[PDB]
């Protein structure tokens, strides 16, 4: 299970989480994008969520299985590795001081993090062939922004565990012979 | 005077080139959270193209010379905002990063050489 379907499932789940959060906290509108734009782009002035992959851990010695093809008299060797990968989730939202109804980018980040940690979410995810570990920290960072106005860029890290498969060929034996000496 | 277009009358002396210019309209997603942009109706524009003349660098064994071009045109063209950029090609696709005195009479341009053009009469 390689990257492309991982990203597709992750964006679907993030869209569902943001649809829930919009009902919960009443944002104007939301948008989910990646932080890996191959083409020059210009960002959006809407409550946005971002994701990106940092690195990978093999987590265990490879496990090999043997499946026999009778017609061609060959063993098909399947190797499985239990991979752990790390994703960074971050959000942006600009605070308008005049509006009385206040919602923070930190609120959106906290709600998105809490959604993925619920039991029901994990039960839904399990049938998509991956699972999530515990999240331990969320941080707020302040930057100057292109309008020379301070704002926050909260972020946190998530861990997703899955399996990777490759296949190879190997010869097969069908009999045994021996010699006994003394 | 910031009235009549100065680049308009200047182009009557020096002599210019011809480029194909296309503007940005809107963008969508490709079920990967990656933006894919789309442009509309490329047309012919008269402009003067200059040099800034790249020198390369290294990261490790990788040279990566970045190609640059400077273009003067009497068009109100945008390089970047919450929307996309514009495109051109003297011989290969390019994209620019700047602005200039558009709301009066003319602007100035940039350009980074993208890979190639499609072909078939240089689409």
């Amino acid at each position: 299970m390689f990257d492309g379907e991982l990203i597709a499932k992750l964006v679907v789940e993030l869209n569902a989480a943001m649809t829930s959060a919009q009902e919960a906290l009443q944002f104007p509108d939301f948008e989910v994008v990646q932080k890996a734009q191959p083409t020059q782009q210009g960002t959006s002035t809407r409550p946005t969520i971002f994701f990106q992959k940092l690195f990978d851990i093999p987590r265990g010695w490879p496990a090999t299985d043997w499946h026999l093809d009778n017609t061609a008299r060959k063993y098909v060797e399947i190797t499985r590795q239990h991979v752990e990968t790390t994703f960074q989730i971050s959000s942006l939202h600009w605070q308008n001081p005049e509006i009385t109804h206040v919602v923070t980018a930190s609120d959106i980040a906290n709600y998105v993090r809490a959604y993925f940690q619920a039991r029901s979410t994990i039960e839904r995810v399990k049938e998509l062939d991956f699972l999530i570990l515990r999240v331990s920290q969320i941080s707020n960072e302040a930057f100057e922004n292109d309008n020379h106005q301070f704002e926050f860029h909260p972020s946190f890290d998530m861990v997703v565990t899955y399996n990777q498969y490759i296949r190879l060929y190997e010869n097969a034996a069908y009999s045994a012979d021996g010699v006994l000496i003394g | 005077i910031p009235g009549a277009n100065l680049l308009r009358m200047a182009f009557g002396v020096i002599g210019t080139q011809i480029v194909r210019y296309r503007k940005f309209e809107q963008r969508v997603k490709n079920d990967q959270a990656q933006y894919v942009s789309m442009f509309g109706e490329p047309f012919d524009l008269a402009a003067s193209v200059q040099r800034v003349r790249r020198d390369q660098y290294a990261q490790f064994n990788l040279e990566f010379q970045r190609n640059y071009v400077m273009i003067f045109a009497n068009f109100d063209m945008v390089d970047l905002d919450r929307n996309m950029a514009g495109d051109q090609f003297l011989w290969t696709g390019r994209v620019f990063q700047l602005e200039s005195q558009g709301s009066w009479f003319y602007q100035d341009g940039w350009g980074v050489c993208l890979a190639v053009d499609i072909g078939a009469a240089k689409a």
